[PDB]
């Protein structure tokens, strides 16, 4: 699902040396799902980078 | 929950502040007995406050 897939990306981007991101998506209802939960999971900042 | 008797400095301004905007006192100590900020929470489940 989209919900387990943007945390799989955030875990890979933990690794590589990389912090500081950036994304772009289109005006879909299933993508605005996956920008809600991008931005809850930044607001979500208690653990991780 | 036993009743504790507790005054000071904070509790006059918190009075005078009641008397001038018509409030009301409640106070409770706080069962954490600490400020409770920002903390990682165990297993990593989700951010919040204590
Ligand atoms: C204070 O505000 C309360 C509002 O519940 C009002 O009933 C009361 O008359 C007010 N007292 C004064 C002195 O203005």
């Amino acid at each position: 699902s989209i919900q387990q897939q943007a945390t799989v990306m955030l875990k890979i981007m933990q690794d590589y040396d990389w912090h500081v991101f950036s994304l772009v998506t289109t005006i879909f209802p299933g993508y605005r799902e996956f920008i809600s939960f991008v931005k809850t999971t930044v607001d979500n900042s208690f653990v991780g980078w | 929950t036993v009743p504790q008797c507790c005054y000071g400095f904070c509790i006059d301004l918190l009075i005078k502040l009641a008397r001038t905007m018509n409030f009301t006192y409640e106070v409770h100590l706080v069962a954490d007995g600490k400020f409770g900020t920002q903390e990682r929470v165990n297993n990593s489940n989700k951010k919040e406050w204590n």
